[PDB]
RNA sequence: GUUUGACCUCAAAUCAGGUAGGAGUACCCGCUGAAUAUCAAUAAGCGGAGGAAAAGAAACCAACCGGGAUUGCCUUAGUAACGCGAGUGAAGCGGCAAAAGCUCAAAUUUGAAAUCUGGUACCUUCGGUGCCCGAGUUGUAAUUUGGAGAGGGCACUUUGGGGCCGUUCCUUGUCUAUGUUCCUUGGAACAGGACGUCAUAGAGGGUGAGAAUCCCGUGUGGCGAGGAGUGCGGUUCUUUGUAAAGUGCCUUCGAAGAGUCGAGUUGUUUGGAUGCAGCUCUAAGUGGGUGGUUCCAUCUAAAGCUAAAUAUUGGCGAGAGACCGAUAGCGAACAGUACAGUGAUGGAAAGAUGAAAAGAACUUUGAAAAGAGAGUGAAAAAGUACGU
RNA sequence: CACGGACCAAGGAGUCUAACGUCUAUGCGAGUGUUUGGGUGUAAAACCCAUACGCGUAAUUGAACGUAGGUUGGGG
RNA sequence: AUGGUGAAAACCAUCUAGUACUGGUUCCUGCCGAAGUUUCCCUCAGGAUAGCAG
RNA sequence: CGUGGAGGUCAGUGACGAAGCCUAGACCGUAAGGUCGGGUCGAACGGCCUCUAGUGCAGAUCUUGGUGGUAGUAGCAGCGAAACCACACCAAGGGGCUUGGC
RNA sequence: AAACUUUCAACAACGGAUCUCUUGGUUCUCGCAUCGAUGAAGAACGCAGCGAAAUGCGAUACGUAAUGUGAAUUGCAGAAUUCCGUGAAUCAUCGAAUCUUUGAACGCACGCGCCCCUUGCCAGGGGGCAUGCCUGUUUGAGGUCAUU
């Protein structure tokens, strides 16, 4: 139970909430889980997720099926992952939307911004 | 009201305030001996209770000193102008301890000090200096 | 037509005020000594109540000066005359207790 | 008989009289009466951009602050 | 002086330093104000402020063994009182919330207008200093505001300013637990069963259908960064000057709001007979105002300031509802928009596809409407005229 | 006679408040009413009451001399 | 009535959801169930009383 | 009897289909209504003791929205309404039920 | 008989009535005071590559200046990025600028003047000149007093 006096649970509140979030709040919202493998090694749960973050299909019709991002779609609240596209009648490919949170990142992208998170956040690499 | 929703459709965003929990704790201001033994789980009336001290002095309305030590023992933790002095020094060479002649002093007691004053000047100079 | 939807939310702001005020004085009770009253008007005459302050003869009959006494939290009251002995006695003594009560910090 | 109106733009201003029915042009005092609830919502503030009002509620929130961020 | 100076008065300057309109308006203050008693100090109109406003420390309430700023609630009380008819309708005392007292006029600083605005150069810049300029004597500072107070003498008591770090408050970022294990179904498991883990965290939201353990989040604490201030604990420099106050005693003095109170009359309000208001007159200092059986009780009006408990359908920001659910709820869930009126003004209708557009590739009949095949899709008995 | 009725989906009306009463139920009982407030609190929730206050407890001055009344009926 | 509009008799927004007889008054079942009148306040206005039914 | 909402209980019902709707299907009750058989539908709803009310429609020349005869008519091969709408030839008895007929 | 009037089972059209839900409305409670000549509210014109409404902006025009986040935005084209980096977002914060014409609206009015200055008779370029009143400086005029 909250205990708070300045956080409300409202359903309505928190409905406008997450649908008019700014980007840079949806970048916290996007985030998706670390493997058990990589949870090892960095000790920590989740990250925020990124391009070049490799990330493996956990749910969905498309389950077992890995590769590497290429788009966070942060006013979709999806992401793109690459080789796992739909085929249309004409023949185009279009990338299938997917939820950070129904994927675990495989291998994630270092970067200075990303090492300082990590390490902010009981992370060691 | 229009000014409301305008607020609320325009992208400048509001200026979100949180402070009702704020309203609940208040930290104390006053004194280092309460802070170190104020304890903000009690109220105001418990924790006078339990620091030893009243919270009240007329009969409340409605139903209802190993500190206080403390406090106690918190309880045990001017000259004159060199000019002053200057003008005592001259006035007691001139007269020593006659007060009542050196009342009379007119080129020396330019301010007409009483006998009272000038006694207790020329005594605390005197313990000051000898 | 007003409802007093508020009692609660009243209270609850009376009692964050009282608690704002104990932070900012706490050393001190936050109420002045008051002295007893007997009121007029027979069919009260027998309640005794206590008053604004103390008058200016029970304050030098306790021992200090009213100017010193408001800084030692006893409320003064220069409007009441004193025409019982009995009550003036009874404020000599609260004020002596309050005297002997209280613990004053140095200003050093 | 009535023309625009620099102030408001209503095209209510008698050409005859030279006065704003509306908005109560060329008088300072902008026209309005109790009324005319309907009236005040059409012209009460906030229906326009508010260039300036819009943002004393945020400044005021950081104190009228001045200078820079210290980086 | 067949002149030259002191002021006072009146004008001007693209003078230097300043402020005023108006907007909003739920609450506040004043004026005015309808549909002889009643709707009524309401509706409407005008002027003036803030986060509250007004009021506020008695020429008070009481006739008691007296209470002692103002304000709000209960009680007093539907009582007293009135219009005694319909009806209007108080206030002291009592209990509660919160409490804070002060500043001028008044009697010589005359052994020193000791006061203050502005210009100039610096510094430690919401200000300080040296100098100058001007205001002030037709009174600027200290000393006194009835609780009295002031000039002296006698035993005594006391004392402030600026920086630093902490402290508190405001803004703001971050760290802080546990499955996505197995089986059944489903397009999707967030559904059922089994096995497990965290819980000062089973409030809430999102994730292809009801998720603590997928995520965002929440409980408790830690770590930061930017501002306020002296509400205070240390830290550091300074005081000073025959400087300013307090205590008890002795001594010499000891001011108090006039076209104002009051009476008369005329308009006005009150359920009060009070008060408000044009005008003739116009009061006294052991004086004046308010109350009763010879008067006795209580204050000192004709000046002003002051947080608190008090109102709040406007503004900003938050926590909630035994509330309503697209013919309801604000007129407006996608609008004060389209639209009508020369105008003041009136003023609507309209929510949902599908997990995702994967929005019908392609063949084929039609100048054009869209049809027939074909396929996508859980479903097209979901085809943008799309939740049923 | 007349008043309304072309048909259908939705909407639609003795509801709320203040005072004064009867009846019924509950609590206490010659006492009663916590909630104007104060304390407390897992917080508009929940639990207690110091002082006053409304009602009644008695009045044609005062009522015990006795079933705070003899007799006759009177559920029992 | 208040405040405005245009025009060389009206219109706009509130007091006003006002001033009372036309119309309507929404689910089922069971039991009981009258009257159109006494006559007092004389009478148009109606109250209180009297009868029926609880 | 029925409905909106709330306290409690069914360790209730439900993607192996909750609500609504349809149904020349059936069961239960004197009835308000409840229940089950079959089709569309998709994600919430109900058995029971209480509390709560913006709680039940056949009309008010009732409000919103929708659709018919009038009528393919008046009217301007084609376009195209409005008023009105409880219902539809007469003899006698009785205002348009009794006995009969063009 | 056919045709046509009428009752019903099924099929085919209207409309969104019933059911489910909402970035909504309404009501209750709490913290604070925050418009303007240093130019308020409001109105008109323009600004995104493509633009109806909304929002933002003012010729520095869906923004310019500064700090935080760290790899976007997205209906389409277009951009890149050294993306191990003083650095993209239509992101957040927001203290520094710009801030078109009106509008208390402020040069004079019911078109249209003046100080200034400048880079080249004459002009581009930049800020001001509205009314009521308070303090100070400058100038001018007029009543009292003095003038051996
Ligand atoms: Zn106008």
């Amino acid at each position: 139970a909250k205990q708070s006096l300045d956080v409300s649970s409202d359903r309505r509140k928190a409905r406008k909430a997450y649908f008019t979030a700014p980007s840079s709040q949806r970048r916290v919202l996007l985030s998706a889980p670390l493997s058990k493998e990589l949870r090892a090694q960095y000790g920590i749960k989740a990250l925020p997720i990124r391009r070049d973050d490799e990330v493996l299909v956990v749910r969905g019709s498309k389950k077992g099926q890995e590769g590497k991002i290429s788009s966070v779609y942060r006013l979709k609240f999806a992401v793109q992952v690459d080789k796992v596209t739909k085929e249309k009648v004409n023949g185009a490919s279009v990338p299938i939307n997917l939820h950070p949170s129904k994927l675990v990142i495989t291998k994630l992208h270092l970067d200075k911004d990303r090492k300082a998170l990590i390490q902010r956040k009981g992370g060691k690499l | 009201s229009v000014r409301k929703r305008k607020m609320n459709r325009s992208s400048v965003g509001k200026a979100t305030r949180r402070n009702k929990d704020k309203q609940r704790k208040i930290n104390i201001q006053s004194n280092p001996i309460i802070a170190a033994n104020w304890d903000y789980s009690l109220t105001m009336a418990q924790n006078y209770k339990k620091l030893g001290l009243r919270a009240k002095l007329q009969t409340p309305a409605g139903g209802k000193e190993t500190e206080v030590v403390k406090k106690l023992e918190e309880l045990a933790s001017r000259s004159q102008s060199e000019r002053e002095e200057e003008w005592l020094e001259k006035l007691y060479k001139k007269h020593g301890d006659d007060y009542k002649k050196m009342f009379f002093d007119k080129k020396l007691n330019i301010y007409q000090q009483s006998e009272g004053d000038l006694k207790r000047r020329l005594l605390r100079w005197k313990k000051r200096n000898g | 037509v007003k409802v007093h939807f508020d009692q609660a939310g009243k209270k609850v702001s009376r009692r964050n005020a009282r608690a704002t005020r104990a932070a900012k004085i706490a050393p001190r009770p936050l109420d002045l000594l008051r002295p007893v009253v007997r009121a007029p008007t027979v069919k009260y005459n027998r309640k005794v109540r206590a008053g604004r302050g103390f008058t200016l003869a029970e304050v030098k009959a306790a021992g200090l000066t009213a100017a010193y006494a408001r800084t030692i939290g006893i409320a003064v009251d220069h409007r009441r005359q004193n025409r019982n002995q009995e009550i003036f006695d009874a404020n000599v003594q609260r004020l002596k207790e309050y005297q002997s009560k209280i613990i004053v910090f140095p200003r050093n | 008989s009535h023309t625009l109106c620099n102030r408001c733009g209503r095209r209510s201003f008698h050409v005859q009289k030279k006065t704003c029915s509306s908005c109560g042009y060329p008088a300072a005092k902008t026209r309005s009466y109790n009324w005319g609830a309907k009236a005040k919502r059409r012209h009460t503030t906030g229906t326009g951009r508010m260039r300036y009002l819009k943002h004393v509620s945020r400044r005021f929130k950081n104190g009228f602050q001045t200078g820079s961020a210290s980086k």
